[PDB]
Order: structure tokens, then sequence, then C-alpha cells
RNA sequence: GGUGAAAUUCUUGGAUUUAUUGAAGACUAACUACUGCGAAAGCAUUUGCCAAGGACGUUUUCAUUAAUCAAGAACGAAAGUUAGGGGAUCGAAGAUGAUCAGAUACCGUCGUAGUCUUAACCAUAAACUAUGCCGACUAGGGAUCGGGUGGUGUUUUUUUAAUGACCCACUCGGCACCUUACGAGAAAUCAAAGUCUUUGGGUUCUGGGGGGAGUAUGGUCGCAAGGCUGAAACUUAAAGGAAUUG
């Protein structure tokens, strides 16, 4: 797939990982 | 020495105007539209609704008093083509057969001093 | 040393109110509570007694000014407006 | 403009800052040019400008307020009003009035 | 079912005493019906029309003037010059690559009432014998010409009226003081007025109008 | 108390007696103490005059303005406030003006209305932050504070 | 170009080239000595300008600056010394 | 330890120019790229001339031009106007006809 | 209206349509170019004020003051965010009518955020000549922007003076270009990517097969969105770059 796209599939997964952590702390 | 009017060639894609009009401007005499005369309706810039319409025009322009007719000449404008529609050519030919003596023609499309976005979109229209 | 980090004078009110709140209101407090210059005497000595009323510690003159500054935005441009519309009537 | 002059007026001939001292030098006759901030008060302008027709001294009005009219002066202090005595250097009596 | 074409009274209009010949406009309106009388409806309206129709003189094609009417005497009025501009495709003719446009106005006064904008235009010729393309302006010497230009638009007129400004117009003797006191400045080539038109109106003054017959 | 323009004490000298009569407009922003104030119809358009409204052009920013002629103060009466006279109508004259709100109006040339925003603007800009400064606030306005909500009760 | 004399070179192919860039760096810059309209005495001038020199003695305008050379006023003649 | 990648190719410009639309389909772009033509015809065709010229009052009488310059987005310029495409050493070559 | 064609749509509770005015934002057309400035990002209407800067001129002065630069710092498109204003066109979302097997996509008709501006933030971009900066030296050729020099040159006034504008020759500093390759290069191409196996003029920064990954974690800046700094296990024989046919 294109980069553009890959680009933000890692960014959404990344602010979902920021939740996901920060359901702890 | 005789009578004068003004035609004012309103040509765009999809739609021909052509409405001779008295020489102060507000009256008018017979707008004849594009899609008046032919009822297929992807015609409406079509040479032969033109043509039709634009003796239809000389007919009631005929039945009060009109002799001569400048031709000035106008497109869509502004944002939009700003070149004249397929139509125009049609309809001054048509008149200058159908009776009246022909007069002065310039030039009269909105043409903008830089203005507005143009409708569409960045990446424009495609397809 | 120097006190605190960001809250400056809003650290009056201390935990509560909210950031967002504090921060806004601090916006203001520091005008609210600024010692301005003077149009007559010309000294840093005009203060605020009430909201709308600006005094000047010496000279003893009061201007009516803003809510939190001597010469609020749109008061500043009115002004201007009016001194240009008065050249058209006189010269 | 104008603060090209004073520049080298106030440190050649010789002036005088304040408005006791103003008077004084209009009274006497020394007073060749008085210099009036914009700011400076109405009653203390107009007082300023009777003496100035008795003593026929040339009156200027500063384009500036007292802050301002220090700054132009090479002062770290305010001065509403700047009266001459001695054009030295400069020749700033005619170059204005 | 109505037929309201003919039911109209005819008309004409006819220009001002200051260009040459007053009989150009041929027009309807209405006939003097119950409610809105037909005199005071059209006073507002103007008529564009070209100069080698009212002048006699067939090699000015360009510049369509503007007549607005406000006097009425029996269906045959006279009326005063509104405003002016050049044709369009003859602006897009003088309009070339390879120079520069200079384009300026300036709000001018004349003697009473009527104020109004001016609109004056210039290029820049290949001079003589260049062997260059283009001949370019400097820049400062365009904006330095727009100042010459303005002053030349200013002092022209505070005249008498449009009577003295629609004169100066008709041949544009205008022309030659902004030739030959641009001559030294720049060589310049063409040298218009685009427009004029009223900011400011005149109010009713039927002493003027009416003292301008045949 | 309970108006947050600071208000301006005004003295004119009476005409028909040798006294001093005292007005109190609300103080339009930039006025200071001893500053003259000159009204009426040929009053000049500085900041502070009360010109009837056919003698200030278009454009004008007045406030204080009449509803109709010699009311004393109507319109744009409120801290930071001001209407905005956007043409005449000279003949039966009258004025078409832009108040506060957004609405417009037709109003008598002769109302008078005195020139200028009027001061304390950007009043509502602060947050009221904690429920005493709201009480202090209302406390000098009457008791319509703090309110109940009625699905409540 | 390939073999040729950079030491003695011509003064046409020389005089044409750059200040800074000839053999030996020279200016173009001689000195000029004006006799005045007014008084007989002379004047001794630098070709190029940069101030606007007024004369010795009876002080009237001798020559303006301008980008480059001296713009000398009016009918005034002069040396090169 | 440390290990990645990659990059590209290359052409000229200036620095930066506002765009304007294109003429036909509304796509936006600068005028270094551009692609430009002027449309430069008379009002009246060849088939027109005649039947105007007859029914003309006025002698000479006028048969002015719309003039108009027509601004295309590539895309465009390919799918009909004169530009088409050209040889490895045709494509360094500036002249029109 | 609107397209490839249809529809949505609005229509004598006069629609689209010409002429006379007004209101609001909008953007500086055409001229506008292998044209101009800025460190870049980026900047085109007039006029004024405020400082600033290049080149040029210079028998002016200063006298190695300098070249680049980890840290640290100003600016930094567009889109976003914060609270006001402004809120016309165009228009993420959205609603829609078509299209099609499906269409929440392309085509249409509207339309909230935005586009504009005030004060704050934000720091990324194919921020592109994906070509560090300073210095020197090597091939020709014209054309052009900005000074400068000279010529009994031409042109323009007041024949003539002065400038400007031209023409010619020349020289400095640029935006660049055309022709060769003298050289360089894997080629494409390059007057610099040259003067480098006959390998060293000064200096900063970055890369060491592809992925995993510009991810994880930890710091740090940010209101947030994100930004800077930045691995590992594990996996794999090619990824790739130019050209060559087909």
């Amino acid at each position: 797939m294109r980069a553009k796209w890959r680009k933000k599939r890692t960014r959404r997964l990344k602010r979902k990982r920021r939740k996901v952590r920060a359901r702890s702390k | 020495s005789q009578v004068f009017g003004v035609a004012r060639i309103y040509a765009s894609f999809n739609d021909t105007f052509v409405h001779v009009t008295d020489l102060s401007g507000k009256e008018t005499i017979a707008r004849v539209t594009g899609g008046m005369k032919v009822k297929a309706d992807r015609d409406e810039s079509s040479p032969y609704a033109a043509m039709l319409a634009a003796q239809d025009v000389a007919a009631k322009c005929k039945e009060v008093g009109i002799t001569a007719v400048h031709v000035k000449i106008r497109a869509t404008g502004g944002t939009r083509t700003k070149t004249p529609g397929p139509g125009g050519q049609a309809a001054l030919r048509a008149l200058a057969r159908s009776g009246l003596r022909i007069g002065r023609i310039e030039d009269v499309t909105p043409v903008p001093s830089d203005s507005t976005r143009k409708k569409g979109g960045r990446r424009g229209r495609r397809l | 040393a120097k006190r605190t980090k960001k809250v400056g004078i809003t650290g009056k009110y201390g935990v509560r109110y909210g950031s967002s709140l504090r921060r806004q209101v601090k916006k203001l407090e520091i005008q609210q509570h600024a010692r301005y210059d003077c149009s007559f005497c010309g000294k840093k000595t005009v203060k605020r007694g009430a909201a709308g009323i600006w005094t000047c510690s010496c000279c003893k003159k009061t201007v009516a000014g803003g809510a939190y500054t001597v010469s609020t935005a749109a008061a500043a441009t009115v002004r201007s407006t009016i001194r240009r519309l008065r050249e058209m009537v006189e010269a | 403009s104008i603060n090209q002059k004073l520049a080298l007026v106030i440190k050649s001939g010789k002036y005088t800052l304040g408005y006791k001292s103003t008077v004084k030098s209009l009274r006497q006759g020394k007073s060749k040019l008085i210099i009036i901030a914009a700011n400076t008060p109405v009653l203390r302008k107009s007082e300023l400008e009777y003496y100035a027709m008795l003593s026929k001294t040339k009156v200027y009005y500063f384009q500036g307020g007292n802050n301002e009219l220090g700054t132009a002066v090479g002062k770290l202090f305010r001065v509403g009003v700047v009266s001459i005595l001695e054009a030295g250097d400069s020749d700033i009596l005619t170059t204005l009035a | 079912v109505v037929d309201p074409f003919t039911r109209k009274e005819w008309f004409d209009i006819k220009a001002p005493s200051t260009f040459e010949n007053r009989n150009v406009g041929k027009t309807l309106v209405n006939k003097s019906t119950g409610l809105k009388s037909a005199s005071d409806a059209l006073k507002g309206r103007v008529v564009e029309v070209c100069l080698a129709d009212l002048q006699g003189s067939e090699d000015h094609s360009f510049r369509k003037i503007k007549l607005r009417v406000d006097e009425v005497q029996g269906k045959n009025l006279l009326t005063n010059f509104h405003g002016m501009d050049f044709t369009t495709d003859k602006l897009r003719s003088m309009v070339r690559k390879w120079q520069t446009l200079i384009e300026a106005n300036v709000t001018v006064k004349t003697s009473d009432d009527y104020v109004l904008r001016i609109f004056a235009i210039a290029f820049t010729r290949k001079q003589a014998n260049q062997v260059k393309r283009h001949s370019y302006a400097q820049s400062s010497h365009i904006r330095a010409i727009r100042k010459v230009i303005s002053e030349i638009l200013t002092k022209e007129v505070q005249g008498s009226t449009l009577a003295q400004l629609t004169s100066k117009l008709i041949p544009e003797v205008i022309n030659k003081e902004i030739e030959n006191a641009t001559k030294d400045i720049f060589p310049l080539q063409n040298i218009h007025v685009r427009k004029v038109k009223l900011l400011k109106q005149p109010k009713f003054d039927v002493g003027a109008l009416m003292a301008l017959h045949g | 108390s309970g108006r947050g323009a600071p208000l301006a004490k005004v003295v004119f000298r009476d005409p028909y007696k040798y006294r001093l009569r005292e007005e109190i407009f609300i103080a339009n922003e930039g006025v200071h103490t001893g500053q003259f104030i000159y009204a009426g119809k040929k009053a000049s358009l500085n900041v502070g005059n009360v010109l009837p409204l056919g003698s200030v052009p278009e454009g004008t920013i007045v406030s204080n303005v009449e509803e109709k002629p010699g009311d004393r103060g109507a319109l744009a009466r409120a801290s930071g406030n001001y209407v905005i006279i956007i043409g005449h109508n000279p003949d039966e004259n009258k004025t078409r003006v832009r108040l506060p709100s957004g609405a417009k109006k037709v109003i008598s040339s002769d109302a008078r209305g005195v020139i200028g925003v009027i001061a304390g603007g950007g009043r509502v800009d602060k947050p009221l932050l904690k429920a005493g400064r709201a009480f202090h606030k209302y406390r000098l306005k009457r008791n319509s504070w703090p309110k109940t909500r009625g699905v409540a009760m | 170009v390939l073999v040729q004399d950079l030491l003695h070179p011509t003064a046409a192919s020389e005089a044409r080239k750059h200040k800074l860039k000839t053999l030996v760096q020279g200016p173009r810059s001689y000195f000029l000595d004006v006799k005045c309209p007014g008084c007989l005495n002379i004047t001794t001038v630098f070709s190029h300008a940069q101030t606007a020199v007024t004369c010795e003695s009876c002080s009237t305008i001798l020559c303006t600056p301008t980008g480059g050379k001296a713009k000398l006023s009016e009918g005034t003649s002069f040396r090169r010394k | 330890p440390k290990k990645r990648a990659s990059n590209g190719r290359n052409k000229k410009g200036r620095g930066h120019v506002k765009p304007v639309r294109c003429v036909n389909c509304s796509k936006s772009i600068p005028k270094d790229k551009a692609i430009k033509r002027m449309a430069i015809r008379n009002i009246v065709e060849a088939a027109a001339v005649r039947d105007l010229s007859e029914a003309s009052v006025y002698p000479e009488y006028a048969l002015p031009k719309t003039y108009n310059k027509l601004h295309y987005c590539v895309s465009c310029a390919i799918h009909a106007r004169i530009v088409r495409v050209r040889s490895r050493e045709d494509r360094k070559n500036r002249a029109p006809p």
C-alpha cells in the first residue's frame, strides 16, 4: 500500500496506544 | 438614418441567449432562450436551435418596429469559461439573414480583474 | 529566585477553577493591574479605580477608558473613524 | 529633521531645560527661542506664549511629547519646554523662523 | 393572453449640444397610465452609444459613451453626459507582451456639483530603432510618470462643467500634453483615457441642461 | 453600581438663571475630567459631544441615542455598546441606524445621541471565575441569583 | 589564448578591463583643476564627487555628485592635474 | 546497531509563484509550468463574414476580435490542445510552428 | 441549472434573463516573461510614512577584524488548535441525485470547519535547482536585469541646452540560457556533479543491503494534534538506480 496512507495507519494506532497505556497511569 | 436596437448575445456552454432590446436597455422585446425552440434538451446550445430562435426574435421584433441592431457579445465569464458559446455564431448569421440591418459589435463578457475561488476543487474537475 | 513558572499573578487562585480559565484570566489581570502612561503628564502613573475609570497618580486627571485597558481596540478605531469623518465636513 | 539641529545646539552654544528657568530667561531678554512640547498643558502653553509676545521671542511647537523632547535633547528625563539662550555651532534661529 | 408590447407609447431621446448632432436615441418605455407616469420613470436610465454615431466621423469606432436623462419635453427630450469607456477589444489590442502597462487615476473636481474619477493609461513602445524585443520601463519612471500624468489629470479639470470636459475628450487634446511632458521622461505610446465616471452626480440643475438647444 | 459603564458628571450654565445645573451622561470612552463637552446642533464631531442625528455623516459612531426627540437616553447605553448611523432619509427627517443587536431602526434626525463608544468595553471578556464574584455582581442589581433549576424542584 | 605575453599586453586590451583585474592594480580617477565662473583662481578637485563641492572663496556650486563621475555644472573649464 | 533507506530524482524552477486555475477543468497550476495559449479570433467566422457585410449599415464597418489568454493544466492540454508528445531530441526544442 | 447523458433543483407566491442603484467580504486579471527582490518560507493596483538591504562608484577610513560551525537562538508555506471578530465565493465532514454488481469515489446541487483578520500557539512539506557553504583555476557564444565607463554616435524638447530613452564598444554583480565535451560520470546528464587512484585548498552535516521502523521505550517541547531525539528482537537475497531491447 501507499506511504501516505501507511503514515496515517501508524498515527491512528499510535494515538490508540496512547489511550491504551494511559488507562493504567 | 433609421431606428436602432441592441442584441447582447449571451452564449454559454449548454445554453444560448440572444434578446434584442431598446437603445436605453430596459425596454426588452423577445427573450428567446436555447431550450425554447428544440425539445431535446441536450442540444440547448446547438447551432440549429440558435438559428431557429434567432429568426423568431426578428419576427416579434418586426412586429413593433426594429430595422437595425448592434450586436454586443457576452459569455458566462467571471469564474467560469470566459469564452463564447457554440450557438453565438448560429444566432449572428441567422438574425443577419432574417430581415434586419446590422449595427456595431464588441465584447462585453464579465471578465474579472481576478476574483474568488473557481468551482471544482483544487485537484480539479476530472471526467 | 524567579518564583513560579507560568501562572504568575493567577497563582493566587491556586489549584482551582481550571487551567484554561486561569490562563484566560491572567491574560487580563496583567492588564488590569498594569501601570499605564498618561497622555497629559507623560509619566507611568495611570491606574484604574473600578473598570471603566482610569486615574492619573500625579497630575490628577481621570480618563474614561475600557474595562481592563485604557484604550480598548474598538475605541481606538472609532476615534480614527471620527477623526477621518470630520475631514469631509470641515476640511 | 529637527533633532539633528538640537543635538548640535545642546553641545556648543547654550540652552535651558525646565519651566522656571525658561521664564527667567524670557524676563531678562536672553531668550532667543522656545520649544514647547505637544503634550504640555494648555495653560502653561498660553502663559509661555504671552511672555513670548512681550519679549518678542520666536515660538516653536515641538512635534512630540515631553519624553520625546527629552530624547531629542540627549537627556534621560522628560522636559515639557526647552528655551534657547545661545545658538552656537548650529544656526537654528533662521532655519525655522 | 395580454398583448402588452404595442400598448407602450413610443419615445425618443436626443444628445446634448456639445458633440455635433442631437439625433440618436429612439426608444419605448410605457404609456402615462394610472399611477407611474413614464416621464419620471425613464429619467434614471442611460444609453451607452458610440461616438462615431453622434460625431459624424467613422474613424472613432472605439469609445462607447454613456448619457443619462434628466428632463422630459413631450417625448422628444434632451440629455446630459453621464460617463465614458473604451471598447473592451480595443484595450485587449493595446495590451501586448514585450512592453510595460501603466494605469492610474485621480478623483478630480470640476467647477461645480460634478465630481468624478478619470482613469488614464499609457504603454512603452519599441523606441525608434531598438534591437531588443521589449523596451521595458525602469519602474521608478513608471511611478514618476504616474505622478506627472496625475498632475495633468488634476489641473486640466476644475473647469467649466462637462461642457469643457466633453469638449476636450472628443478629439483628446489631453493626449498632447501627456505626450510632450512624458516625452523626455520616457518614449511612450498610445496614451488614451480609459474611463470617466461620476462618484458625485449633479443635483437636478435644469439651467445647465435646457440651455443647450440647436 | 449595577452598571459596568462608568458615569460622567457634566455641568452646564443654565441659560435662564445664574446657576450651575448638573447632568450625568454615561461616560463615552476617551473623556477626561475638565475636557469641554459641546452639545446641540452645531457642536463639533469630537468624541464626547451630543449632536442631532441629521448633523452627523453616515458611518458615524454615536451612543446613548434617543428613540425619539427629547427622551434623554434610550439606545446603546450599555458598557461597550454603540450605534452606527448608516444613512439619512432626509425627507420626513429620519435617519437609518445600526443597533448593537444587529437589527435596524428608523428614527428622527432631531433625536440627539452622544459621539463615540461607551466605556468599560470588554467587561464580559474576563470570566467571573468564582461564585462569590457573581454574587457580588448581583447583590448590587437585584435578587435574581442564584437560580434553582426548574427540573430540580 | 594558449601562448601569449601577460607582462606587456596592450593599452587597447587593458584600458578596457576593470581597475582590479589589470596586471598592476590602478585607479581610473584623475585629478582636475577647475576654473570657476566667479573667481579667477583655480579649485583643485578630484574627478569623482562623493560630496557636493562649492568654491574656495566665493561660495557657489562647482560639481554635483552622481552614481559615478562628478557632474560639473554649467560652462566651467578644467584641467588634468 | 543502525540501518535504513531511500530518496529520488529531479527538475528546475525559480522559487514560488501563485497559481491560475485551468480554463477547461478547474485544476490548480503555477505559471512556470502554466501551458498557455492566446485565443485571438474574430467574432465572425469565414462563413459569417459576407452575410454580415451585406446586412451592415456603416461603410467599412469594424469587425473586431475576441482576445483572451487561456491557461491549461497539462492533463487537459494533451486531451485536445496542441501539445501532444515529442522524441528525446525534439523535447529540447522551443520553437513553435 | 447541469452534465457523456439523465436526475436532484428551482419554477407565472414571475422565475433564469437585460438595464438603475446599494451591501459585504474576495482576490490584484490582462500586462506577466528560461523577467525582478528576499536567508528562506514567500512577495504583483495607487499614494504616503517607517526603518532595512544588494550591486555599483570611490587616490574615503578601519586595520586581520575572517570561513564554516555540536550546543543555544530568530524566521519558517499549506493544513490544524486556542478566544474574539469577519463569515461573500470555493469548500474535509455531511446531505444528497446519478453511476455502477456494490459507491458512503470520481460527475452534479446545496453545505457546518475553514479560506479572511486580531492576539496567541504550531514546525512539518516533493520546505525541489530531492545538488551544503567560503575560496581559487580551467572552453567558446550570444541574450538579458542593475549600476558604471566612454563614443564629433542616434532620439527627444526650447534646431541647439541638461538629463531620460536608444545604438555601439567595454567592464563589474546577478536570474539564467545555447554549443561542444577539453574533462567527469553507472549511465541519464554536468560548465560545474570539472581540476579525485597523476587520489590531500578550509570547513559543517548526513549514509553504510532491504525490511522490522522512523515503529517500541525513555527523555524533551506542545493546550491538543503532534514535534525533536531514537533502538531491539526477529525476518529476508535481493530491494534498488540508470539505461537496452521487446
